[PDB]
């Protein structure tokens, strides 16, 4: 509704709005799944990760703070700003670990991978989480972190779908596919 | 030769009066003092190191003066910025710094403060990689900064802590000098990537597509959206002990806070003043943002102080904290310039001629400052005060036997008649 200096800004805002509603909705769906998972976790950093799975950057940050993982906490606050500096730095840290790095905590690496902006698209890949989470949950990961600004909503969703086959019979899946398919929806 | 000095200053005035912009005078005054600062410093009697520092100080004064009067006086008013609520915090920060001159002045001063900050030489023999000693000893089950926080610091090898000390101290010095970029380079290259990432959080969020009015400076979004969060997160990290005192110090500075005692105890007038102006600044921005609903409630994790000091009051406190330094007569002028109470102090030290005479630089400096002032802002210093000042300085040109260059100084009164 509000007036915009020029029309490409408008386009950009409309993209943000749509994106925010889509991601709030996905969080509505995966909500209980993840909350269950947080119920059963016995490890704090894993919980922090799960809170990121519900796109709750702030509660993750808070748990980090509380669980004495302060640096992590700081890092988390970047999630959802698409700062390419942080993206490439996170990826760098991941390569350095994945070349020697005697041992890094399993979930801290997951979180760094989220900061990398390409959590499956990758070389420390969350793709194996395919077997632990609703496809929608992982798609949430791509959509929230993932590289929002450089991509259109469609080609982003498409990017994700290119990494994971959805079940043929699932209709909310179908709708995402038709949405992403853009150039040849028909 | 050095007893040439007065010539140099006098010389600049000649050039000005003879090419009939006046800010160059001061610029030259600065360079002049700086040149002299070098002379007394190089090879000298240890009686010279003192008056050498009084020249470096001199120079910094001329610089501060240039910076502030340039901004205040070359004020020809540009176009107002029209933001929308959809705009990023980055833009609001920029708007704030445009519209509010009182506060930008604080920025100017901090910039000057940084300009003149000492930084140690880059640490040599820095190790191949981070915490290598602990890794080699075994016992680091995770290689992340937060591991020894999660459980006793006994985890980290001594040598590793010692090196972390060298690093964080160096980074801190670089940060106080404004060398943020060098700090990022050091972080990157010394295998402190995570610390680097922390340093990247310094920027407010901008997006060239939405924040049109900076689609020139940027081609890609940058900076971090949930900054109030970032800031509390950093501040909290800063308060967590079992971290090196310089690391905590860094996070303090970044959060707009005042670093721990162990680090703060070694900060001088300039350093301390800098720290507290930083605090004023940080607080003022975050308040500006709150008054425009550009902060989201989720991010207010923690209480940070909301009440900004005034530059008057910061100066006052730092003063009582660094009396020796504070009372130094050119640093009094420094403060006088910062608060704009400058002709106030001119007329003052004028009446102190009626222990200003004991220190040589002073009577000169005040005189040349008064000259500059009335050049740049006609009316600035009371006619009488100019008369009195030049009168007395001239009688010293006589006591030095440099009558040669007295006419130049005469060019400011009909009282000149009497010479």
């Amino acid at each position: 509704p509000y007036k915009t200096d020029n029309d490409q800004v408008k386009m950009a805002l409309l993209k943000k709005e749509r994106h925010c509603r889509l991601t709030s909705w996905i969080v509505s769906q995966i909500g209980p799944e993840i909350e269950e998972k947080i119920r059963n976790s016995s490890n704090e950093i894993e919980q922090i990760f799960l809170y990121l799975l519900l796109n709750d950057v702030v509660r993750a940050s808070k748990l980090a703070i509380e669980s004495k993982n302060g640096h992590l906490s700081v890092l988390i606050s970047y999630l959802g700003s698409n700062d390419p500096r942080i993206r490439d730095l996170a990826e760098l840290q991941l390569q350095k670990w994945s070349t020697g790095g005697c041992s890094i905590d399993k979930n801290i690496s997951k979180i760094y991978k989220l900061l990398s902006g390409s959590p499956f698209e990758g070389l420390f890949s969350l793709k194996e989480l395919e077997s632990e989470f609703s496809w929608l949950c992982l798609l949430n990961l791509t959509l929230c972190y993932g590289q929002i600004d450089e991509y259109s909503l469609e080609s982003l969703v498409q990017s994700h779908l290119d990494k994971f086959s959805l079940p043929y019979d699932d209709p909310i899946g179908v709708i995402f596919q038709l949405y992403a398919a853009n150039e040849n929806t028909e | 030769y050095q007893t040439e000095r007065f010539t140099k200053f006098s010389d600049t005035l000649k050039e000005f009066k003879i090419e009939q912009d006046p800010f160059n005078i001061i610029r030259e005054f600065r360079s002049a003092a700086g040149q002299l600062a070098l002379d007394l410093a190089n090879s000298g009697d240890e009686s010279n190191v003192i008056s050498s520092k009084d020249w470096e100080l001199e120079a910094r004064f001329w610089h501060l003066v240039e910076l502030l009067l340039v901004f205040r006086n070359a004020d020809l008013d540009l176009d107002e910025m029209e933001l929308h609520p959809y705009n990023s915090r980055g833009l609001f920060e920029k708007k704030l710094m445009q519209d509010n001159k009182q506060l930008y002045q604080i920025w100017i001063v901090m910039v000057w403060l940084k300009e003149n900050t000492y930084v140690m030489e880059r640490p040599k023999n820095v190790p191949t990689s981070k915490w290598l000693n602990s890794i080699t000893s075994g016992g680091l089950k995770s290689c992340d900064l937060d591991f020894p926080l999660r459980e006793n610091t006994n985890v980290l090898d001594v040598k590793d802590k010692e090196e972390d000390h060298i690093f964080f101290k160096y980074i801190y010095e670089l940060i106080l000098a404004g060398a943020i970029d060098e700090a990022l380079e050091e972080a990157k290259l010394s295998d402190n990537i995570s610390i680097c990432m922390i340093l990247c959080g310094i920027q407010e969020y901008l997006n060239p597509v939405i924040d049109t009015q900076i689609a020139n400076e940027f081609n890609t979004q940058q900076g971090i959206k949930k900054h109030s969060l970032w800031r509390r997160t950093v501040y909290s990290l800063s308060q967590q002990a079992g971290l090196d005192p310089y690391e905590r110090a860094i996070y303090s500075y970044l959060s707009g806070a005042i670093p721990n005692q162990e680090v703060l105890q070694y900060s001088d007038w300039e350093s301390d003043l800098h720290i507290h102006l930083n605090q004023i600044l940080q607080t003022e921005i975050e308040n500006y943002l709150l008054e425009n609903n550009q902060v989201g409630t989720d991010e207010l994790i923690l209480p940070l102080p909301s009440h900004a000091l005034t530059v008057q009051e910061v100066l006052n406190r730092v003063a009582s904290r660094h009396p020796s330094e504070s009372e130094h007569p050119i640093r009094v002028l420094m403060a006088s310039v910062i608060l704009d109470s400058l002709p106030s102090v001119i007329h003052s030290s004028v009446e102190m001629l009626l222990d200003i005479i004991d220190k040589p630089y002073l009577l000169r400096i005040v005189t040349h400052l008064a000259i500059c002032l009335d050049i740049i802002n006609p009316g600035s210093v009371e006619e009488v005060d100019k008369s009195k000042l030049i009168t007395t300085y001239i009688s010293l040109l006589k006591l030095q036997g440099l009558y040669e260059n007295i006419p130049i100084y005469a060019t400011f009164l009909n009282e000149s008649d009497c010479l």
